């Protein structure tokens, strides 16, 4: 989930 | 996510710059300033006295419209200044003497520089001799009030003003941003109803921090001339927790039995019944400037959050050391408030005795005011005019909410012109200058009507001014009819 | 055209008229401690508040100097 | 002991104290006759900067403050309330003033107040004689000795040297006093009115250009009650970034809407200007019945000038109205001293309405309005101060009517070019002399306002203290004022100040500025390109003759 | 008696509001004089700062001794808490304004004077998310401090900045007390 939980991160960066 | 849409419409094209440009071609702006009534208005100053190579003393020797008319050794009964002291020699002799010692100009604001000793002497003989704790001092008069007040209420404060005051105070209220609410001009009944409907709803709305409150009057009112109720005033601020602003500029140095204001003549304590007091040194003191009498604490936000003082420069020392001089010669031996009590007193009994005027013109002022108002009965005005004073008040409210560029009113010009003439006619026969009430009616927001003015000062023999009464009174009566 | 002010030397002419290494020791260290002193805001605090500051960055200065050696 | 004393004026032989309040020439090659500039704009500003660490340090600095302050605050009004009763309520009375709203003042500005409104006497010429103060406390209240000593003055507005008590101006108010008198009778509009006024307006009127002028008693009521005469709430006002604030309480007083752009930054008034007349009013977008936009001649915290070429193009372009405040300008710059139109050639006709004051260089107060006729016969029939306040002194007038007679070169001819030269020759001479040593200074190379830049909130009581333990007197500007990244000091150069002088001032700058590690100028203000640190005794050498020629001036 | 001058502040009479929109009067206030208060933000040097104040918290707390994922979350949590106290906790201005004409907003909705998704606001947004994703990789181990970490940076650093927020204000009784809205 830490994966899953980084990637949301970059997506709502972009 | 569809079905949650909320039904727009495309929007239109960014217009291109030749759009900009031909509308910008088309736009047509007015001139700066309005010309179309320049010419049936310009009479005020083509009638405007201008006396040359003299002081303004007495008996003066002047001339109108650019050297077309001359007149000598005219009596003068339109000069603010009072008590006549700032011409005698010893105060000659101070300013020269200060003059050969500093300069002519200060050359810097009070911020940096520019602020010498005799400005904190001149302060602390203001404070001593009032009674107050601190005062500052200020460019001009006019700029006074404006500046003070914005200092000390804003966007959340109230402010209980009376139904007739000067511009300067109105410019203040404007410019200070807070709510405003006016009671009925020396109605303590109505002060009073306001008060309590106000604090009942401050009660009811339960604020966390309570705002600041002031009610604001004048010691002797600029364009009526009628005394102010101050124990009432004082009792009631007291009862509802209220501070007060007192705008003095023709009362210090004409009431009491030292000239030391509206406090003395009620016979309290300045230090307890007015919060703020503004003064003017020029139409008692025979200077120029202005003043502002308070407590440590206001007197120091003052120098740190009045705009007017901050960043305007200081004022020149011989103003300064001319008021010290006066204020000492008042302290001792003073004779010139008394006479000055007794010309205004037998002035007002001379024109209010009268019955042959009783169905013309009415007199406004006050026996202690050192200035006598006069008006026109307003059943004369309707008669002669066709005009009230209400509809010309709702009649320029209306152009000014619209904000008409061309504000003109035939009527008012008319009887203004009228009174121009019993003027001109008393001072081509009888060789006296009285002076009218002058106004800029397009800026006023409360209501007024024009008049006429006679000033009288502490240097004139009683015989001359009762002959000058006599003239007076004939000239009205023979316009008149 | 003399007039009625007091001119005052430059520190160099000071010393000058007073007058080996141990001169340039002390102006290093007063180097120092005017940089030290002047790029931190001393002068607007009050003397508790001063104190706090400094007794803070020796503190740190001490516990870095212990963890390099 | 605690209050201002009223100190005592010296004897000082006549010569003594004519050398006291303007310095006489040493050199017939130590003036400059100033140029025009032929129309031609002004080329884009290369302001510097400093290196980043410096910024970082000024953030650090007041990051630290601001949390102590606020910190205090709250300690010491929720605990020991007993010795804060001037900020809590009493009795069902809000306080005189809110806490918050009041923060910078007391916790800033109370730590170096010493630096601030230093108390003086006598004439404030060449030589300005102040009165010491003791602090006690960190500055909670000054007590006060008897002792008087002189600094050298670069703080007053004395740019032409006109504030002295021996030239021929005193004598001509001395006339004054005797002749009219001290006390004015009441409003202009009543009895105010004198011929002398009229002699003043006539002069004034022929020396700017114009057709006719009223005169005031003081500027910031000029400004202040203008645009309400003249404007309104469905008129629009274009008014630069940096202007003073009078300008800002008279239109604030009038009603009119009110939109700035950036300082000295022509596209962007452009595209403000051609938005705003596509848009029209908010809430209606009917036409904008009027335009007017406000500028003034020189900014005096900056040291720069005002675009008026592309001012009067764009104007004249889109149809709108011109106003130039020149406070400054006025008197001290222009090969004749008429101003900015005088500077950039400028026909003094395209501009609607031109004010200034007395204040800066005549040495006297008030101020004036200059416009076209029917203009000022409006005005004089609408103005409210015309009505309602005091007219202006006799001895002022005279002052200042005498100054305008030397300057125009009508009584004693060669002051008026002595006096212009001396103070075109020593602006630049200071302003090269210090970019030379490795300063960082602002303005234009004519400019009379020479800004040194500081940077750091520590650094401005240091150099105040120790300037003034050196026997100079200066001013310094802080965050409220300036930008918070940009604390300065202002030199303010006068006519009455010898070579001699700016070279001591130069020695005793240079080792302060050593010390304080103030020389962080870089080689973006130079000719070449490379930075500059020399030496003392070579710049004092070099720089008079090379201070004349305009190629070592990058600004 | 009703006033001539409505210049009057209303406060909120809901849980859940917005402050009301300026007038005339106030919008000529507000922009006659640019903001001191939140002009510093765009000038030379700010981004800097902003990224040196955590470098110098992280060798403080480096300092102190404590295991690197300690060090970390308290470096996180000390950024976050001070930039919301300094940026959205007080409304107003420090000095005098006008008739006070921002005396309802907060620095943060003050800057750029309104205009939303600015360079600046940017930059200010992305900073905490970058700060928590390097901080991840050191205290990721632990349910407790990952979780805690991860709600006070989306709860404290990322919704008050969010332009849904702007001009919202939340007032309960007994903690908050009745917001400010005219
Ligand atoms: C009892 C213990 C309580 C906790 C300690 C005390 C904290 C409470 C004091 C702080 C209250 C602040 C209130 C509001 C302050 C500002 O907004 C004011 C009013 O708007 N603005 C101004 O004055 C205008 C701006 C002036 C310049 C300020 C900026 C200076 C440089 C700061 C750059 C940003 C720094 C990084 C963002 C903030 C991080 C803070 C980290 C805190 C810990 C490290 C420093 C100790
Ligand atoms: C641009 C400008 N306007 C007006 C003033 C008012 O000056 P004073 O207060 O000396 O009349 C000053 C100073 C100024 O710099």
């Amino acid at each position: 989930g830490h994966f899953f939980v980084e990637g949301l991160l970059g997506v709502v960066i972009i | 996510i569809l079905l949650t849409r909320k039904s727009y419409k495309p929007p239109k094209r960014p217009l291109t710059e030749q759009e900009i440009d031909e509308l910008c071609d088309e736009w047509v702006p007015e001139p700066l300033v309005d010309p179309s009534a320049t010419d049936e208005q310009s009479w005020r100053v083509a009638k405007t006295p201008v006396t040359m190579e003299m002081p303004i003393q007495n008996h003066i020797t002047i001339t109108r419209n650019n050297l077309q008319e001359k007149y000598t050794n005219v009596f003068n009964l339109a000069s603010n200044n009072f008590l006549q002291l700032s011409a005698t020699e010893p105060v000659k002799e101070v300013v020269k003497t200060t003059i050969k010692n500093y300069g002519v100009g200060a050359c810097g604001p009070a911020g940096f520089y520019g602020n010498q000793d005799v400005h904190y002497t001149l302060e602390y003989d203001l404070a001593q001799f009032f009674g107050t704790q601190g005062s500052v001092l200020y460019g001009q008069d006019f700029c006074a009030a404006p500046s003070v007040l914005p200092a000390f209420t804003k966007r959340g404060d109230v402010i209980v003003a009376d139904d007739q005051v000067s511009l300067p105070v109105q410019n203040a209220l404007q410019l200070s941003r807070s709510t405003v609410y006016y009671f009925n001009h020396n109605d303590m009944n109505s002060l009073e109803c306001l008060l309590n409907e106000l604090t009942e709803q401050e009660k009811l709305e339960k604020l966390p921090a309570i705002p600041r409150k002031f009610i604001v009057t004048e010691g002797i009112f600029h364009n009526s001339g009628d005394l102010a109720p101050l124990p009432e005033l004082t009792k009631l601020k007291n009862k509802y927790k209220f501070r007060l602003f007192v705008d003095e500029t023709f009362s210090i140095g004409v009431l009491g039995a030292t000239g030391r204001g509206l406090s003395e003549h009620f016979n309290m304590d300045r230090a307890t019944a007015i919060d703020i007091t503004v003064g003017s040194m020029a139409t008692a003191l025979g200077s120029t400037g202005g003043f502002v009498l308070g407590d440590s604490v206001m007197c120091l936000h003052q120098r740190i959050g009045s705009n007017a003082y901050c960043f305007s420069a200081c004022l020149p020392a011989y103003t300064v050391t001319s008021v010290s001089k006066v204020l000492k010669l008042m302290d001792s031996n003073n004779d010139a408030v008394q006479t000055l009590q007794k010309l205004s007193k037998s002035l007002h009994d001379s024109f209010a005795s009268d019955d042959s005027l009783r169905s013309y013109v009415i007199v406004t002022s006050s026996p202690v005011s050192a200035v006598l108002h006069l008006q026109l009965t307003p059943a004369y005005r309707s008669r002669k005019f066709g005009y009230t004073c209400e509809q010309l008040f709702e009649t320029m409210s209306a152009l000014q909410k619209k904000s008409q560029t061309n504000k003109f009113i035939e009527p008012y010009e008319e009887e203004e012109k009228f009174l121009q003439s019993i003027v001109d006619h008393a001072l081509i026969n009888y060789n006296v200058l009285i002076t009218r009430n002058t106004i800029v009616l397009k800026q006023e927001t409360l209501p007024i009507v024009p008049s006429l003015k006679i000033c009288c000062n502490a240097a004139m023999s009683p015989e001359e001014l009762k002959n000058a009464c006599e003239s007076v009174k004939q000239s009205i009566l023979a316009c008149c009819q | 055209h003399k007039s009625s002010m007091v001119y005052i030397p430059t520190t160099k002419e000071a010393k000058r008229r007073n007058g080996g290494i141990l001169n340039t020791i002390e102006e290093v260290v007063e180097k120092l401690y005017w940089t030290y002193y002047i790029h931190l805001p001393f002068y607007l605090m009050a003397s508790f508040d001063s104190f706090f500051l400094h007794v803070f960055f020796l503190t740190i200065f001490s516990l870095s100097f212990f963890g390099i050696l | 002991y605690t209050r201002v004393p009223l100190c005592e004026p010296e004897e000082l032989p006549d010569d003594i104290q004519k050398e006291n309040e303007y310095g006489t020439l040493d050199s017939p090659g130590h003036l400059y006759q100033v140029k025009s500039r032929h129309g031609k704009p002004l080329p884009e500003p290369v302001v510097d900067t400093p290196p980043y660490y410096i910024s970082l340090l000024t953030y650090l600095n007041y990051l630290i403050l601001i949390i102590l302050g606020h910190v205090h605050d709250f300690l010491g009004m929720t605990f020991q309330k007993n010795k804060h009763l001037d900020l809590l309520e009493h009795d069902g009375l809000a306080p005189w003033f809110s806490n918050f709203e009041s923060f910078y003042v007391r916790r800033i500005k109370m730590r170096i107040d010493d630096c601030f409104s230093r108390p003086t006497t006598g004439v404030p010429g060449r030589f300005i004689r102040c009165i010491d103060r003791i602090s006690h406390n960190i500055n909670e209240y000054f007590t006060y000795s008897g002792a008087v000593y002189p600094c050298m003055n670069l703080s007053s507005y004395n740019y032409l040297g006109f504030a002295q008590s021996k030239g021929q101006c005193t004598d001509a108010a001395l006339e004054s006093v005797d002749k009219y008198s001290i006390q004015s009778g009441g409003p202009r509009a009543q009895i105010g009115t004198t011929d002398l006024h009229i002699k003043a307006e006539k002069l004034v009127a022929r020396f700017i250009g114009k057709e006719d002028a009223l005169v005031f008693s003081m500027g910031y009521g000029t400004n202040a009650n203008l645009f309400n005469a003249f404007l309104d709430k469905k008129c629009l006002v274009i008014s630069d970034e940096l202007n003073h604030t009078s300008i800002r309480t008279g239109v604030r007083l009038s009603g009119a809407a009110v939109r700035t752009f950036k300082h000295g930054d022509m596209v962007g008034l452009e595209k403000l200007i051609r938005e705003q007349i596509v848009l029209g009013q908010p809430k209606t977008n009917r036409p904008w019945k009027k335009i007017l936009i406000c500028a003034e001649g020189l900014f005096s915290m900056e040291g720069t000038l005002c675009n008026l070429p592309k001012l009067v193009e764009l104007k004249k372009k889109y149809k709108c109205y011109l106003f130039i405040d020149e406070a400054h300008s006025i008197g001290a710059m222009g090969p004749t001293g008429r101003g900015v139109c005088e500077i950039f050639g400028v026909d003094p006709k395209d501009v609607d309405i031109l004010m200034g004051t007395f204040t800066k260089s005549f040495g006297a107060a008030g101020g004036y309005i200059a416009a076209d006729q029917w203009i000022i016969d409006r005005l004089r029939l609408d103005l409210t101060t015309v009505s309602y306040s005091e007219s202006m002194p006799a001895p002022v007038l005279a002052q200042t009517i005498s100054s305008l007679q030397t300057i125009s070169g009508e009584i004693c001819p060669g002051q008026g070019t002595e006096r212009l030269q001396r103070i075109a020759f020593n602006s630049r001479y200071l302003r090269l002399a210090l970019q030379r040593l490795g300063f960082i200074v602002y303005g234009v190379a004519d400019s009379p306002v020479i800004p040194l830049l500081l940077y750091c909130p520590s650094k401005m009581p240091a150099f105040s203290r120790m300037m003034l333990q050196r026997r100079i007197a200066v001013v310094v500007v802080a965050y409220p004022a300036t930008p918070l990244i940009e604390s300065r000091v202002r030199f303010c150069m006068s006519a009455s100040l010898t070579k001699e002088d700016i070279d001591y001032l130069l020695r005793h700058v240079s080792e302060v500025g050593d010390k304080l590690n103030l020389k962080s100028n870089s080689g973006k203000s130079s000719y070449d390109g490379k930075r500059q640190r020399w030496d003392i005794e070579e710049v004092i050498r070099r720089t008079p003759e090379d201070c004349k020629d305009d190629k070592y001036f990058v600004n | 008696s009703t006033p001539v001058t409505d210049h009057r502040r209303r406060r909120a009479a809901a849980v859940i509001s917005h402050v009301e929109q300026e007038t005339f009067e106030d919008e000529n206030d507000q922009q006659m004089l640019p903001n001191m208060n939140a002009t510093w933000v765009d000038q030379r040097g700010a981004w800097l700062i902003h990224i040196v104040v955590i470098v110098l918290l992280r060798l403080f707390y480096s300092l102190f001794g404590s295991t690197p994922k300690w060090t970390w979350t308290l470096t996180n949590m000390t950024y976050i808490i001070g930039f919301y106290i300094m940026f959205h906790l007080v409304k107003g201005t420090p000095f005098d304004f006008n008739g006070g004409a921002y005396d309802n907003l907060t620095m943060w909705e003050q800057i750029n004077d309104e205009t939303l998704y600015t360079p600046t606001r940017k930059f200010l947004l992305i900073v905490p998310i970058v700060l928590f994703l390097i901080s991840n990789q050191y205290y990721r181990n632990d349910m407790t401090l990952f979780l805690s970490n991860l709600a006070v940076t989306v709860l404290i650093g990322v919704v008050p900045k969010l332009g849904i927020t702007h001009r919202l204000r939340i007032s309960i009784p007994g903690i908050t007390g009745r917001a400010q809205i005219s």
